[PDB]
């Protein structure tokens, strides 16, 4: 997940997929919406990455 | 900030403690007395090229 | 409103202010001699099945004992195993540790001290950790002492280092089960008096609260470990007076190695079983071919001195006329013994025996109390 | 003597055979040996009743040396002056020394005790309305002074500049001057509400030093020496809080003035409106009736034409009767006009805080005349073993000089010889190897060299930052911040800037490439910059001190002279004539003979409003 | 931030807290995997309560 800092003007969230990798563009208007959506989506990809690591080890 | 958990089978974790022991060994090397300090260097040859 | 630095100087040099000192030592020695006057031929269980429970918890990492608690307990347990198998050869022993809330049996109940020494040496390398479980250790010892025969006394020695224990169940039911199985538990504690250990010792020892012992310093731990090698005196209510069948093997001599019946290895010497003609490596052990105890005369002889202990020698009166100027056992001259200027022969080092009335010095007195177990004067008497 | 028959083995003793003193029967408990020749006291620490004698000796005697087993003290006049001042009467000292010594106390030592202890407290220097008065309780003491008569109950006014001459002259006579401030009974000087914050804890050795200073309830002017980082500044704060009068503090650097102001406003309950700084940028003084002022020796003792504002501030300092002066780094007080700062300022109590109480000249013995008797010695081994300061491993690496370098060393003058023995390639190799080894261990390293050209050459050869006098201040701050935080910069090359009072990050390794002749003060100041490390709480931690010297040169002589002070503190400099890893290091600076020859030839190459426009 | 979850720790959580084991039975074989369930639980108000 590529996210934009608060110092930048345009708010946009880039998504990177796995196997050519799929790329998606998610632009937003408000900075609180970016903060909430990036922390929620970061938490869920952290959970999914931990699950994938545990499945790969087993 | 972000939260990560580790699901362990308690068999690798012992090895992880061994890894910590490795770091402890590094802590022994950081506090290790230099070889010229622990013993006398008089009988050895002089420093040079 | 003042300050500490504005006070007067401490003047600790000025605070320092500068015979019958042998009398001051000998009154303490007499108090030591008074505690030995309780000599009784109490019946003791010679054949013992001792279970040594050693703590291996986080409280074993405490450094009040040099250098850490866990290493000293292991070393003194090694010394205790050596002394116990030196003084109680017929008795068997197992070793259990409490680690991570679990009872780990590290050496099975056997009469060979070398296996227990190797097990303790192996445990010495590992680091103690966890919260100890008294109930798990007691249940493991109860399982270990179940096949012990009725003539062999069932004893457990718990070296408990921590102050609190976590059990998976009710420890009082375990205590009641141990009481019902005639298992006697002695607990040596390291920090303070734990109530559950005191209750367990009182219940297992028929109300005797003296079996819970707590050290004071290094030498007190040595003395407490050396106290446990003596067989515990049995109660009058115990009626397990059974004849025990054993044979005395003969040391076979052969220049050709043979397979032993116990380990199936090539050993030159051995001891052929008098019942089934099977050889063993060491004694005293059960015969692996017919389940018979195999002991020597010396193994029985090592535990006779508990059965007829000597009465402690009496301090001679100062005014009483001494029989000999020198010692009797080692003919050491008793000195002038003038503790102060007009002491004369005060607290004369002669120790009168209760039967032969012979005179022994303090060296002979402590030597008979430690190494010998028979009075030379009582044997020199032409009875 | 006591009719002792001289043995043939007493031939080479120059009248130091003390065998005539009969050994006591109960001697084994007594831990002392009193020498009648010079009052030197030999103490055994390993015996019982040693510390109960050690406190007695550190109250009545000055310790010459404190090794592990046998301690050596000196009975001197100034130690006895502080001994009687804190309440030890004459007969008590003789009785305790008689009780605590194997050999009997000789009559010469007893007579020395009586002579030094009596006739003390007769003459006293008091200050009344910024005017020095010497006062005596006995009348004829005024009439027996007819030689150094500087006159301008029984007391006469002396000049402010002549107080040092009076103190010297009265010390030559058997009437030493008593300099004690009864701040409890002093009401002319207005008090301060200065007090330590309750959150600040004071270490026991600091408490012992301040108990030496304030033993009798009166502030006694004197000198306190503590290691760098042991909290001498906190001792100054606590002394100011004890006296509770107006305080003037003198320092050597403006950054030291800033640090002292910061320490005052942090450890004690002093408002910033009571604090004033006399520096170039700041010259505003406190407007209250009492307070703290902090300044530098140079500005206070400036004989040059100072500015009008600084002149007004100096008039304010001189016209105000100060209750306390704190002279930081008192070893520079015996200088030419740094001596005069005790004369230009009328201060009742004078405390000199230092770490390096040595000078190469004898004027360091003039501080008892200027400030007062040496109140407290800190035992640097006792503080190191308790973790208060670092446990340094002092060492001296012997770098042999090469054949072509040593030939040029002998056919040269001393000034060029000084440059030439620094730049020997074996010292380059040793410094490079030590830097690499202690950087692999993860140590912050300071390399000291007083030669600026050598500092630059070593830093350029080894790719490390260098700080010297001509470096700009912002570049110095940037380099020090990179040294403190950036892990790629673990070695800094510092000139004599680092020897004096500048703020430095904590370092655990020091390599002394060169030095300023036989300066013991600079040696101990350099050692003091690794004595306050953060890793002292770590078990087995040791700091390192390397003095890289050229073998068979005059650098050996100066190195031994500099190390002569640290062996008095107890430090042992182990020689290192071999380094394991010399032959197997990847890159050796000046290993090839042609590179060494190029380095040698580089070192040898070193030595009417309208007419104004036309002009 | 990383936390290590041993299998014995999971069993102790189940024994001491039957509410967590009740949530384990109807979610882990049904919807999401066990580490995802534990990461959701550690960030929930139930763990704080
Ligand atoms: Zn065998
Ligand atoms: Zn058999
Ligand atoms: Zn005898
Ligand atoms: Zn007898």
């Amino acid at each position: 997940l590529q996210a934009t800092p608060a110092s930048s003007e345009k708010m946009m969230l880039r998504l990177i997929g796995k196997v050519k990798p799929q790329r998606h563009m998610f632009s937003f208007n408000n900075r609180t919406v970016m903060d909430n959506i990036k922390m929620t989506l970061q938490q869920i990809i952290s959970r999914y990455k931990d699950a994938d690591i545990y499945e790969e080890k087993r | 900030a972000t939260l990560h958990i580790n699901i362990t089978t308690a068999s690798d974790e012992v090895a992880q403690r061994e890894l910590q022991e490795r770091q402890a060994e590094e802590k022994r090397k950081q506090n290790a007395v230099p070889e010229w300090h622990k013993q006398s260097t008089i009988g050895k040859t002089a420093l040079g090229r | 409103g003042g300050y500490a630095w504005e006070d007067e100087i401490k003047r600790s040099w000025d605070l320092v202010k500068v015979m019958a000192s042998l009398v001051a030592s000998i009154v303490e020695a007499r108090k030591k001699r008074t505690a030995k006057k309780n000599i009784t031929p109490y019946q003791r269980g010679i054949i013992r099945s001792l279970i040594l429970t050693l703590d291996c918890s986080e409280a074993m990492l405490e450094k009040d004992l040099r250098p850490n608690r866990h290493a000293m307990i292991i070393q003194y347990a090694i010394d205790f195993v050596h002394e116990f198998f030196d003084q109680n050869p017929i008795s068997q022993m197992g070793i259990i540790i409490m680690r991570n809330g679990l009872a780990q049996l590290v050496s099975q109940v056997s009469g060979n001290p070398q296996d227990h020494i190797d097990a303790l040496k192996s445990i010495r390398k590992q680091e103690p950790k966890g919260n100890p479980s008294l109930q798990n250790a007691l249940e493991m010892a109860r399982g270990l002492l179940l096949p012990v025969p009725a003539h062999c006394t069932r004893e457990v020695l718990i070296v408990f280092g921590s102050l609190s224990t976590t059990d998976p169940g009710d420890i009082h039911q375990t205590i009641d089960s141990l009481v019902s199985e005639k298992i006697r538990v002695k607990v040596l504690g390291l920090s303070a008096q734990v109530a559950i250990c005191k209750e367990l010792c009182k219940a297992t020892n028929y109300g005797d609260e003296s079996f819970y012992k707590i050290l004071l310093d290094e030498t007190h731990l040595k003395e407490l470990f050396n106290e446990a090698v003596t067989p515990l005196p049995v109660n009058k209510i115990n009626k397990g007076f059974t004849l025990v069948k054993m044979g005395f093997p003969t040391r076979i001599f052969e220049d050709t190695p043979t397979f032993c019946s116990c380990h199936s290895k090539l050993v030159y010497g051995g001891y052929f079983c008098p019942n089934c003609h099977s050889k063993v490596c060491s004694l005293p052990t059960v015969c692996p071919c017919c389940d018979l105890m195999l002991i020597l005369s010396t193994h029985l002889a090592r535990s006779y001195h508990h059965l007829m202990p000597l009465k402690t020698f009496a301090e001679v009166p100062t005014t009483e006329k001494f029989r000999s100027e020198d010692c009797f056992s080692c003919q050491s001259r008793f000195p002038i013994l003038k503790n102060h200027k007009n002491g004369k022969l005060l607290t004369s080092s002669r120790y009168r025996c209760e039967d032969c009335k012979q005179e022994f010095c303090v060296d002979c007195d402590v030597f008979i109390h430690e190494i010998l177990h028979n009075c030379p004067g009582c044997e020199s008497k032409p009875v | 003597p006591a009719d002792f028959v001289p043995d043939s083995v007493s031939g080479m003793f120059r009248s130091h055979d003390f065998s005539y003193l009969r050994l006591r029967p109960d001697h084994a408990s007594r831990p002392l040996w009193i020498s009648p020749s010079d009052g030197r006291i030999i103490l055994e620490s390993f015996s019982p009743l040693a510390e109960q004698a050690q406190d007695f000796l550190v109250t009545i005697a000055e310790p010459i040396s404190r090794p592990s087993h046998i301690h050596e003290y000196k009975i001197t006049a100034y130690s006895l002056y502080a001994a009687v001042s804190v309440g030890l009467e004459t007969d008590d000292i003789i009785s305790v020394l008689d009780r605590l010594s194997k050999v009997p106390v000789a009559e010469s030592i007893i007579n020395f005790i009586k002579g030094a202890t009596i006739s003390y407290g007769k003459v006293k220097l008091v200050i009344k309305h910024n005017r020095y008065f010497v006062e005596t309780t006995q009348a004829d003491i005024l009439q027996m002074l007819l030689n150094d008569s500087v006159i301008g109950v029984h007391s006469f006014e002396i000049a402010n500049e002549s107080v040092e001459v009076v103190k010297k002259r009265c010390q030559e006579i058997d009437y030493p001057v008593l300099e004690e401030y009864d701040f409890r009974n002093d009401h002319r000087n207005p008090d301060l509400d200065i007090d330590l914050k309750p959150s600040t804890q004071i270490r026991p050795y600091q408490e012992k030093s301040l108990s030496k200073m304030f033993g009798n309830g009166r502030a006694r002017s004197g000198i306190i020496v503590l290691p760098c980082g042991a909290g001498k500044t906190l001792v100054g704060i606590t002394a100011a809080c004890t006296i509770k009068k107006s305080v003037i503090v003198l320092c050597t650097s403006s950054v030291s003035v800033m640090q002292w102001r910061q320490q005052f406003l942090q450890w004690c309950t002093l408002q910033p409106e009571n604090c004033a700084v006399f520096t170039s940028d700041n010259k505003e003084m406190f407007q209250t009736e009492s307070g703290l002022v902090v300044s530098t020796y140079s500005m206070v003792a400036n004989t040059r034409n100072r500015s009008h504002d600084s002149q007004k501030v100096m008039d304010f300092l001189t016209g105000r009767e100060w209750g306390f002066i704190i002279l930081d780094e008192v070893h520079v007080v015996p200088a030419a006009m740094f001596r005069r700062v005790v004369s230009t300022i009328a201060a009742h109590a004078k405390l000199g805080l230092t770490a390096t109480l040595v000078r190469e000249d004898d004027k360091i013995g003039d501080l008892n005349f200027l400030i007062g008797p040496k109140l407290y010695e800190a035992n640097w081994m006792e503080l190191s073993q308790k973790g208060h300061i670092a446990n340094v491993q002092c060492a001296e690496v012997w770098c042999p000089m090469t054949a072509e370098f040593y030939q040029e060393y002998l056919r040269e003058t001393a000034r060029k010889r000084m440059l030439l023995y620094i730049m020997n390639p074996t010292k380059f190799q040793a410094c490079q190897f030590l830097i690499q080894y202690h950087e692999r261990r993860g140590d912050k390293i300071i390399v000291f060299s007083d030669n600026v050209y050598a500092l630059q050459e070593y830093a350029l050869k080894m790719g490390k930052p260098f700080i010297y006098g001509s470096t700009p201040q912002q570049e110095r701050m940037n380099i020090l911040q990179n040294f403190q935080y950036n892990d790629q910069i673990n070695t800094i090359f510092l000139s004599k800037v680092g020897d004096t009072s500048i703020d430095l990050p904590e370092a655990t390794c020091l390599i002394q490439i060169s030095s300023h002749y036989g300066s013991r003060r600079q040696e101990a100041q350099r050692l003091g910059r690794i004595l306050r490390a953060k890793r002292r709480n770590d078990e087995g931690f040791n700091a390192f001190f390397y003095s890289l010297v050229s073998k068979d040169t005059q650098e050996m002589y100066y190195s031994t002279k500099r190390q002569a002070f640290l062996v008095d503190q107890g430090y042992a400099f182990k020689v290192i004539t071999h380094l394991h890893g010399m032959e197997n290091i990847p890159n050796l600076a000046y290993a090839s003979p042609r590179e060494r020859r190029e380095l040698l030839q580089e070192v040898l190459l070193k030595n009417h409003p309208l007419i104004r426009k036309m002009y | 931030v990383n936390v290590n979850l041993s299998r014995e720790k999971i069993l102790n959580i189940f024994e001491n807290y039957p509410i967590v084991k009740k949530a384990y039975t109807d979610n882990v074989p049904k919807n999401f995997k066990e580490p995802e369930f534990w990461a959701r639980f550690f960030s929930s108000k139930l763990f704080r309560k």
